[PDB]
Order: structure tokens, then C-alpha cells, then sequence
């Protein structure tokens, strides 16, 4: 029959004896109820307003079933070295999502549950994402091993730099550096996130500019060289506009931002990377307005696995050693999620699920931030042979100028690869393959001296 | 301060910015391939340049060199790949001569470095 | 000279004395310096690290003026009741944006500060925005005065009702339950967030039950209807396509979600709804996670100004006696900054800086989130005669079925406008105005017996 | 090393201990073999031939794992009635197949092996389809509810007819056919199969002809009628 | 001519042999593109058959090692190299590169022993 009137959530929503099946998405929340709150009138509120239901009783409900549309809670656990506060588990459905949409996925989880009356706090940690909902995407255009092709680059992590001042400069002075820093042995060079057309200098009047000093810096040395060109825009008319005059000019990349763009202007320009040939690059901004603290928000490794679905070929990771907040054994945890195929079940590094990508390529990490020479030997035994290496303010403060400045981080780097493969450690001698070599480059040799007791430390807020 | 030169100052990619490589040190770079189960291979080529296309990303000339015999499937000493050095070097000798390693489980190269110049 | 070296942020940033000019940009911060840190050289990085400046010193600051496009602190307060927390004043020159983009504002002021190893919270409260820049924005497409003329409505609220449960439901009952619901009063119609496209019911489907029951009603009572359709998709040439469809078939209204959807995709449908005569409803997602807590995030103030430039119609400002979260004193002070033209300074509300809009049309804010019929008489005298009002449980949940239902609802209206415009309190009474009229109307007092005790009280965590 | 030369088909192609996953393939087939060969040297020479195989060894083979591209054959029964008849099955990697299509499916299991000197006969029975690899079709576009719906027609099976002169009508007779039958109580009626354009009735004529007796013979009795 | 006369219950087996195509019928088809001579006489090769050859293994190549197996059988003397029947695109080589490499190699190849050479 019908009755009209107001029921707890309990008696529908909390099944602690059901059985997950292999096509359905698993999630884990940390919670603090409010006080005179079961624990077990939280969690099937939680699951009971992201899914089906309401706060009272209707009558439309009696022409469905029910029972294959609703979504459970089927386990709670206590943590330890507290008293308000659990983790929970929901488990949702496959006939709920639309095929090939992120911005929909999130909508349906994320959506209300953050802002009601009854807790205090939420964070969610992970997700695991069954092999039968994977395969509608198309993943990253390029990938890791054709990137590494195309440039004919092999045994030794790449490099990299940034231009500054930030804001200020004109369109021909703005050229004139990057031949300088091309010319003295680096691979990549950047623009800025906040720099896409201003007043002192608009945006078709240093793409040429960038060009003319492009070639003339290739036909110099003999290797392939590239440069990142911002394409953010406020329409998706003129954002489309400036990835057409680069196929014109024959430039092999192009760079976005993927967090203050949105989910959907993303996925459009995927699309035609792939299509006519380029390569992607993905800063991750506004980022810690959702991270940082550790009882509100959302997880690094959780945003760091839709981007893998939409699509891109680098991604920001941080340093641990900088300017900017990092740890070991978390960055060690999800950087293994960013580039294998298999990974395993492993509480002291975060992992709560066990994950397989059935053959979908990987990302390449970049580390950046507040890093100069005497870092060299601790980078390299972290991340390893596949990164990217950047050095902003390292380059452009040398006491003798661009050119010279790159000829110091490139012996400085030449010298741990080589060091590295003949039995000796990393760890316990760092000083001491950077005092060695500096005996017959004159150019790290007066670099040593401007920056040498220069270290950023200080306590960690988000304590695993 | 110094002045880098810009006149007639080619480079070759990896191991290039430091001092000239001597025996005893291209062996050791070889034990350290073939502790990680790689295969080794020869290559050469006369000149070593490289061109573009038009309006074409993603396109340039001169990537591909000669193979010299064929891959070694089951090298496990580091004499015979010292010793076909020498042989290569003895039929051209107006040449570049370069080394590779190959992995069958991920499918890409591992190193690649010079050992003669013409 | 140059002297290559690292200096203080103080030393440049630090001007206590400078004058704001009438085309500068202003904003306010609330920080929590770390241990050991002087409170003036906290508020001197977050200026230095967001317009011009790094970690040492360049050569190439030379060829510019730099005391023509770098940021500055003038002012430092402290806060009553705490001892480590502060409020700063920044000011920003007006070349450093690009005119008509959203995205550069917000890439350009909480880029990369939050997460800076020298502090542990942070937050944004309020800016001011120059009439000398909001000139080059569009706007909202139609605003008040004209969406009023063109549905030919005057004198009360407005009335709509949104379908339960969530997901699971045909193409068929679908269509049919909306007849009965706008035969019986209302005015307008609800889809859902999480309604895009799935197995058990596709867009296209929807749309023509939808408009063939919408015509059915309309010659049966004489009046206008309407109902919201869902246009959110995963990639743009697919949003573009479901509202030419709507055009075609002479709908009124549609619908978006501008937080997951993203800034770009929201300005291109702006600009076609102005193109092509349609309305545009604007939905919330997604928000508690950068609002809530008060010692880090950004205030909800501050995400209403981008709306009102970036463009919409309806926007959802949430109620206080509901289910969900917020407080009066706060809720009154940001509605007068989305329908007001010129607002003056008030510490007691919120409001720091003085606004003034230069004749840009307003927006209506729209009440929902759990209510009923005994809470008729608090509800119209907070908001006004300029709003809208929405029941979605409370509607489909009756013990007679849909039609009698909204008969409820309408006749409790229409007694509290008639009550107020003779000299009667609101406020004091109320539960004598709904007692007299369920004598005359058997299907009120039929609803004033299901639910009569039932009221959501709880703590609040933001005390302003 | 390389060793060039021939060698068997069974010494790798025949694994009759395999245990399979869940995003594989599975297919049955029936053969007859020729005088004189073993019913597991035919086994392993129908999975070979379909995925990765040759009748030499290259030395290309070494630059990439086998063990994971490969087909396997891993259970014969034999029939019953008979005394020169089998049933094999074989199964197949996930990534073989390029997602999307169905004329890349067909081209790898029934392109070749069905015209070798070694076989008389063969048939395939039936197939496997995971579900991690129909997500990525489209499917049926509306299906049986949504076409009950639009119809509005419940409770008894639908009526159809079809005109049968097979050619030589002209283009108002035909359409005056139509009517005649769809005002006497039938749902539905039908072209024919052989009837594209020819000299004797072109289409765009036909269309409006039809289209002209539909409206007329459904204002008539109140139900809707199609063709 | 065959569409249902194949599945009748009064018969139990039928073979079609042969066909009669009047001249009056194949005037309105287009036929083959070039043929046979305007074939010949643009690769500019007379006096005997031609020669070719396909790759193998028939899957599990990556890009640059297909392009890399094509410019040394080219260089030998043969005429043309094909692709295979069951080769479209699929996750471990798409075609967008494929293309691209083996265009690479056809020009190098070509202009060693200035023949014209095709894939
Ligand atoms: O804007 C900057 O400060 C940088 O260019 C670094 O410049 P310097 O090296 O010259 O300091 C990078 O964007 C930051 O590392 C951002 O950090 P992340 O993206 O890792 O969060
Ligand atoms: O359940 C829902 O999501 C609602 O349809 C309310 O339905 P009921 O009235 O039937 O409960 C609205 O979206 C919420 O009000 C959103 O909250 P807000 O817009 O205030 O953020
Ligand atoms: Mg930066
Ligand atoms: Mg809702
Ligand atoms: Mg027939
Ligand atoms: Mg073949």
C-alpha cells in the first residue's frame, strides 16, 4: 500500500551482509557525525541522498524496482587515536553513469552531500574504477612511448625552463631569451599560466617571434627542440582559433589548464590533438583550495586519475624538496598509479583498492618549484629514468648570464647518470660528485658559490 | 666572464658535454646493460643531419641508420660485442658508429651513445 | 648593477603609505603566519608570488618599469579573539588582465599562494571590481524586468516543483507525471542535476513527451507554462546540439551547471541564448567543498559577482529553515549585491568595499531544499515579492495524489499576499492566517495533518 | 638464437591446461581431418593461422613477447555417430580486436582457415562476447518499449501485409492498393525486396503516392497506421 | 537472381555456375579506374613480372619497428610491401603514426637506388 509520512534511513539503506559484484564502483569516505547522531544514521544518509530518495515518502516509487537501483552501505570501521570520527564504504551501480563523461560522474557523488545539517565534516580518499566502465574512454592521445620516439630521446630524464619576469615584458624582448637558453643545451622551454593576451602584448605577435628564434637556435646544434604555447581563452570559439595557427606553423606542442578551463573544454581539445597530431601539456592550478587540510575536500589521487581518462601527456607533481608542500611516501604512492598497469592493495602508501588499467598509456610526472644544483643528486634516485626536470629561477640568476647558466645544469646532470652506473650510491655521496666535476667546467664552479646554504624546511600539515 | 663559442660547435645527444670516453669506460657501460638482460646492436651512417617538412608536426629526416649484421639474441660476455668494434671500423672508415640496447617487455630502446667519429 | 643574490619580499612590497587610485582592483585575506615568521613579511609574498617576482633576483628586470605593474600591501589589522590571525589589503594595477575573460582573473589571484610552506590556512573574502572593467562584459541575457513582461506575471512569487524519485523512471510515466503537476496550479517544472542521458531513458525521447504534455495543459487553464531542460553534456559540440532541438520546438527555458561544467562552456551558451531568445537557470554544484569551513576556502560572496558578469538568469541562494546549511544576517547582506544597483559599506552584514554597477540588469534568487506548507508565512517575509519558490517532496508526497496536491500549495500563498496588504503582521502571526483559511479548503487541512511537528535544528558552523 | 628451419605447430599452439580469464573470446568449431594427420596437429593449426602464425620462423619474433598475443587451443571430445569428426575451442587475448567495428571481427577468425589442404570440412557454432567489449557499441537504436509507446498499441501480436505483383505495377495502381488494405484493419504493409528504381516506377513518385493514401485512409477509423 | 530460391523445402542442394552479361547492360558501369597499361606506364617498368612482399609477424609489431623493417627490404630490390588483412588500428599501434613512418622510409629508400618504390 501507500502511507504517507517520514521513515529512517536505516531501513532501507544499511545492508551489512551484501556481496559486491565485479561491475560496480567502490568509494570510502572519513566522516565526524554531530553529536546525539548514531554512526549508522550518517552513513545511510550519506548513500541515500546521491543515488535515490528524499526526505519523506511518495507514491511514484511503487511502478520501478527498486531493488536494483539504490545504493549501500556495507561496512564501518572505526580510526584509531580518535572519537568522532570513521571510515565507510558505499557501493553504487553501473546503469547510473552516462558512457564517456567525466563532468557526470562527479555530479552524482559530489553533488549535495557536502553541506548537510547533520555532520561537520567529509573527505573522500579513493574510488575504484571497473574495467568495464574504462573502456568508453579514450584515454591520453600519445602516451609515453611514442613521445619518446618522435623526439629520438633516450637514457636520461629531459629538461627544461621558465621565463621571468611574469608580467612585464614586450613581444621582441620576449623572443630574444629563449634563442639564448635553446642555444646553451636545454630541450623544453615555457611560457607562464597567467600570460594569454594583454595589452603590452597580444597573442599573434609572439608566436612569430617564438618561431624565427626556434629554427635559427635548431640549425645551431643539431637536435630537436620545442617550446609550450598557452591556449587558454575565455570561449571555445577563440581557444580553437589559436591550436590552428600552430598545425600552420609546424609547432609540435601546446599546453592548457584543465582545473579553472573546466571538464568539458578539456575533453574537446583531446579530441583534436589526437586528431591532428600534438602533444599536450597540463598544469594543475587552484588546486590546493580543495586539498591541503585533512578533514575537508577532496584527495590528490582522486583528481589524478579522472585526468588519465580525459586525456593528456604530462602532468604537475611537485618536489619534495622546495618551496611548495610535499611528502615522501604519499607523492611514492600515487606517482605508481600515473605510470604502471598493475598496482596492488597497500595501506602505508594510501591505497585502499586494488586497480588494473587493461593496456592504456601512461603520463609522464613533472617535478618544478624552487630547486637549483645542489638538489641534482636526490632527484634522480626519487623519480627515476622518466620525468621532466624544470628550473625557473636557477637559469636566469647566474652571475654570467643565460647561455653559461644552462651549461651548469647540464654537466651537473651528466655527471649523477654516469656516476649511477658503475655501483655507487646516490644517497650517502652527493656531495661529493658535485665537488669532483667542478674542477674542469669553470661554469659550475661559479655557480656553486651564489647558492649554498639555501634550504626550505618546515612542519608538515597533512600528516598522512 | 666568459663567452660560449657559436661557431662550429656540433653536439651528439647523451655523454656529449663531457670529456672524451677512453677504454675501460665504454666496457663498463655495457656490464650494466647486460645485468638487466638487454640486447645489444651496431649501427652507421655517413652524415648525420637533419631536415623538415612544410606544414607537417611531428616530421624530420634523417632518424633511420644501417644495421649493421643483425641483433645478438644471447650475448652473455662483453668480448664479443668488444670485439665487432673493429671490424665495422676496418670496411668504413669515413663513418659514425653508434650502440643501442633493445627491452622486448615494454618495447623501447635503453641507450644509445658514439664511439667513432670520422 | 646586478649582485646576484637573494633578498627579503619586505624590502619591495611592503608600501604603508600608497594611495589606491579609481582603476585598481582590491582584495581582502584572512591569514595564520607559522611559528617563527613576522606577520609583514607574510602578507609581503602573497603580493610578490601573484603578479611579478620569484625566489632570487634577475638580470632582465632591467629593460622594464617595475614600479608600474607590481602589486602592494597597505594595510595590516589584526583580528579580537585570536593572536595568530591578521586581515591584509592588496592592490592590483589594471594592464594585468585580459578584457572579457573570467578564467585570467582567477588563474591571476589564487594561482599558487595557497599552498606556500610558510603558512597553514588562508582564505578570500571580497573584491571590488572597477566600472572601468565590468564595462567590457556582457552580462546577464534578459534579466528581471523583461522575463516578467514576457510571461506576463505580476504581483506574488513565482511556484515550481521538481520530479521523485532521482533515477529510474521511463520515457512515459516521466512525461505523464508532469501533466497532473501543471494542471493543478504551479508555473513551472524541474528536471534534475544527475539527468542526462542513460540506459533506461535517452534525452531525445524526453523532449517530445515533454513538449506534447506541455501544450495539453496550457489550452485546458489559459495560462503560460514551462518547464527546464537539462542541456549539461561531456563535451561541447554536444551541448550545442540539445539546444538548437529546444529552439526547434519553441521551448522556453533550459538549463546548466556552471561549477563542474566549468567558466568556458558557460559564456558560449550565454552568448547563444542571447542569439536565439531563450532563458537561462543556473544550478549550484559542487560548492560546499570550497565553502563551510571559516579558515580556509572562498566565500560564496565572492563566486556570485563571477556569475552576474559571466552571464545567467535564475541562481540558487538556498533557504534558512531547511535542510541544508545557512545563516540570515548573511543570506540578507549577498542577495542585495545580486538585485541591487548600488550598495554602501556594512560590517555587520559581510561587506567591506563599496559596489556600484553602472546599470547592469539583476538576477532572482530561488528558494528550495526541503520545506513545506507550515513554513508559507516566514518565507515571504524575508525574501519579498521578487523570488521564487520551489516544493518537491512536498508536492508528490500528498496522501490524495499530484493534482490535489498543488492546490494545497497555491491556496497558502495567496492567503499570506492577501493577509500582508491590509496591515497584519507576518511575523507574530502565521498560525492563525493558515488555521482560518483550511476551513473553506478541504484539501489544506487534509495536508496540515501529515506533517506538523516536523522542524530541522541543529549547531552552525560558520558564525559569521 | 635464430635457428632458421620448419618446425611443428603443436610444440606451441596446443596448451590443454589453460585456464581462462574473463575478457576473453570463445569460440567452437566441427572439422572433418584429411587421411592421415592428428586431430591435435588441425587444432593447433586453425588457432595459429587466425592470430600469429607462419609455416617458417622469422627472426622478428624476438623484439616482442609472444606469450600474451597468442591463441591457444585447450579442449578436443570427439563426436558421437561418427568416427572422422571433432570439436575443437580456442580463445583469444582481449586486444586483438579494435573497438567499434564488426567487419574487423569477422576478418580475423573466418579469413583464412577455411581453404586449407589439410581439412575437408568445417563449420563454427557459436561465440562468447564478453561484456568489457560490447559496452563500446551503440546497439539498437529504439528497441521494444519505446516502440510500443509511440504506437500506443498494447495486449495482441501486430498485422502486416505485402503487395504481390513482384514487378511490373505502375505508380497510382500501387498506391491504390494501399488503401484498400490499410482501411480494412491492418497495422502495417511492406514493399518488397527487389524493388529499388526501375523504368517502369521510379521512387520519388512512389514516396508521394503512398504518402497521399496514408493521411486519407487514417482520418478514417482514428488509429496509425505506417509503411 | 539469388535472394530466396535457395531455401525451399522441395530441394536439397543448388549450384550457380555461370553468367551472361549482355553488352547493352555493362555500358552504364564505370569499370576499373586505370588497368593495365596506364598502370604500366606510369611506374615506368616493362619486360617482366613484379615483386613484393608483406610483413610478419601479422600482429604485435609496435610503430617505429614496422617502419623500421619496411626501408631494408626496400632497399634490397624488391618493388612493393604490403600491410596485412587484419590490420586496421588497435591499442598497441594506431594509424595516424603508422602512416607517418612509413612514409619516412619510402623517400630514404627511394632516392639510394633511384627506383620508384611503392607500399
Ligand atoms: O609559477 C611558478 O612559480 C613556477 O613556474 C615555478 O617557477 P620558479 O621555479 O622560477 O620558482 C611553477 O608554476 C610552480 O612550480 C608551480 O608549482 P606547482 O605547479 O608544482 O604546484
Ligand atoms: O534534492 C535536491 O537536490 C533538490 O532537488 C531538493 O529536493 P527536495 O525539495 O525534494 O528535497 C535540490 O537540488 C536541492 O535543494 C539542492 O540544494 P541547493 O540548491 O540549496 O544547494
Ligand atoms: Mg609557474
Ligand atoms: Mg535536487
Ligand atoms: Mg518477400
Ligand atoms: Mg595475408
Amino acid at each position: 500500500g501507500f502511507k504517507a509520512g517520514v521513515k529512517d534511513y536505516r531501513l532501507t539503506y544499511y545492508t551489512p551482509d551484501y556481496e559486491t559484484k565485479d561491475t560496480d564502483i567502490l568509494a570510502a569516505f572519513r566522516m565526524t557525525p554531530q553529536p546525539g547522531v548514531p554512526p549508522e544514521e550518517a552513513g545511510a544518509a550519506v548513500a541515500a541522498e546521491s543515488s535515490t530518495g528524499t526526505w519523506t515518502t511518495v507514491w511514484t516509487d511503487g511502478l520501478t524496482s527498486l531493488d536494483r537501483y539504490k545504493g549501500r552501505c556495507y561496512d564501518i570501521e572505526p580510526v584509531a587515536g580518535e572519537e568522532n570520527q570513521y571510515i565507510a564504504y558505499v557501493a553504487y551501480p553501473l546503469d547510473l553513469f552516462e558512457e564517456g563523461s567525466v563532468t557526470n560522474m562527479f555530479t552524482s557523488i559530489v553533488g549535495n552531500v557536502f553541506g548537510f545539517k547533520a555532520l561537520r565534516a567529509l573527505r573522500l580518499e579513493d574510488l575504484r574504477i571497473p574495467p568495464a566502465y574504462s573502456k568508453t574512454f579514450q584515454g591520453p592521445p600519445h602516451g609515453i612511448q611514442v613521445e619518446r620516439d618522435k623526439l629520438n630521446k633516450y637514457g636520461r630524464p629531459l629538461l627544461g625552463c621558465t621565463i621571468k619576469p611574469k608580467l612585464g615584458l614586450s613581444a621582441k624582448n620576449y623572443g630574444r631569451a629563449v634563442y639564448e637558453c635553446l642555444r646553451g643545451g636545454l630541450d623544453f622551454t615555457k611560457d607562464d599560466e597567467n600570460v594569454n593576451s594583454q595589452p603590452f602584448m597580444r597573442w599573434r605577435d609572439r608566436f612569430l617571434f617564438v618561431a624565427e628564434a626556434i629554427f635559427k637556435s635548431q640549425a645551431e646544434t643539431g637536435e630537436i627542440k620545442g617550446h609550450y604555447l598557452n591556449a587558454t581563452a575565455g570561449t571555445c570559439e577563440e581557444m580553437m582559433k589559436r591550436a590552428q595557427f600552430a598545425r600552420e606553423l609546424g609547432m609540435p606542442i601546446v599546453m592548457h589548464d584543465y582545473l579553472t578551463g573546466g571538464f568539458t573544454a578539456n575533453t574537446t581539445l583531446a579530441h583534436y590533438c589526437r586528431d591532428n597530431g600534438l602533444l599536450l601539456h597540463i598544469h594543475r592550478a587552484m588546486h590546493a583550495v580543495i586539498d591541503r587540510q585533512r578533514n575537508h575536500g577532496i584527495h590528490f589521487r582522486v583528481l589524478a586519475k579522472a585526468l588519465r581518462m580525459s586525456g593528456g601527456d604530462h602532468i604537475h607533481s611537485g618536489t619534495v624538496v622546495g618551496k611548495l608542500e610535499g611528502e615522501r611516501e604519499v607523492t611514492l604512492g600515487f606517482v605508481d598509479l600515473l605510470r604502471d598497469d598493475y598496482i596492488e592493495k597497500d595501506r602505508s602508501r594510501g591505497i585502499y583498492f586494488t586497480q588494473d588499467w587493461v593496456s592504456m598509456p601512461g603520463v609522464l610526472p613533472v617535478a618544478s618549484g624552487g630547486i637549483h644544483v645542489w638538489h641534482m643528486p636526490a632527484l634522480t634516485e626519487i623519480f627515476g629514468d622518466d620525468s621532466v626536470l624544470q628550473f625557473g629561477g636557477g637559469t636566469l640568476g647566474h652571475p654570467w648570464g643565460n647561455a653559461p647558466g644552462a651549461v651548469a645544469n647540464r654537466v651537473a646532470l651528466e655527471a649523477c647518470v654516469q656516476a649511477r652506473n658503475e655501483g655507487r650510491d646516490l644517497a650517502r655521496e652527493g656531495n661529493d660528485i658535485i665537488r669532483e666535476a667542478s674542477k674542469w667546467s669553470p661554469e659550475l664552479a661559479a655557480a656553486c658559490e651564489v647558492w649554498k646554504e639555501i634550504k626550505f624546511v618546515f612542519e608538515t600539515i597533512d600528516t598522512l | 666572464m666568459q663567452v660560449w663559442n657559436p661557431i662550429d660547435n656540433p653536439k651528439f645527444e647523451t655523454l656529449s658535454y663531457l670529456p672524451p670516453l677512453t677504454d675501460n669506460q665504454i666496457a663498463r657501460e655495457i656490464d650494466y646493460m647486460l645485468r638487466n638482460k638487454w640486447i645489444p646492436c651496431l649501427e652507421f651512417d655517413p652524415s648525420g643531419t637533419i631536415t623538415t617538412l612544410p606544414g607537417q608536426p611531428g616530421y624530420y629526416g634523417g632518424r633511420y641508420w644501417t644495421m649493421w649484421k643483425l641483433p645478438m639474441f644471447g650475448c652473455n660476455n662483453a668480448g664479443y660485442v668488444l670485439r665487432e668494434i673493429e671490424h665495422c671500423k676496418n670496411a668504413y672508415p669515413g663513418c659514425f658508429i653508434r650502440v643501442l640496447g633493445f627491452d622486448n617487455i615494454r618495447q623501447v630502446q635503453c641507450c644509445a651513445f658514439i664511439v667513432h667519429k670520422p
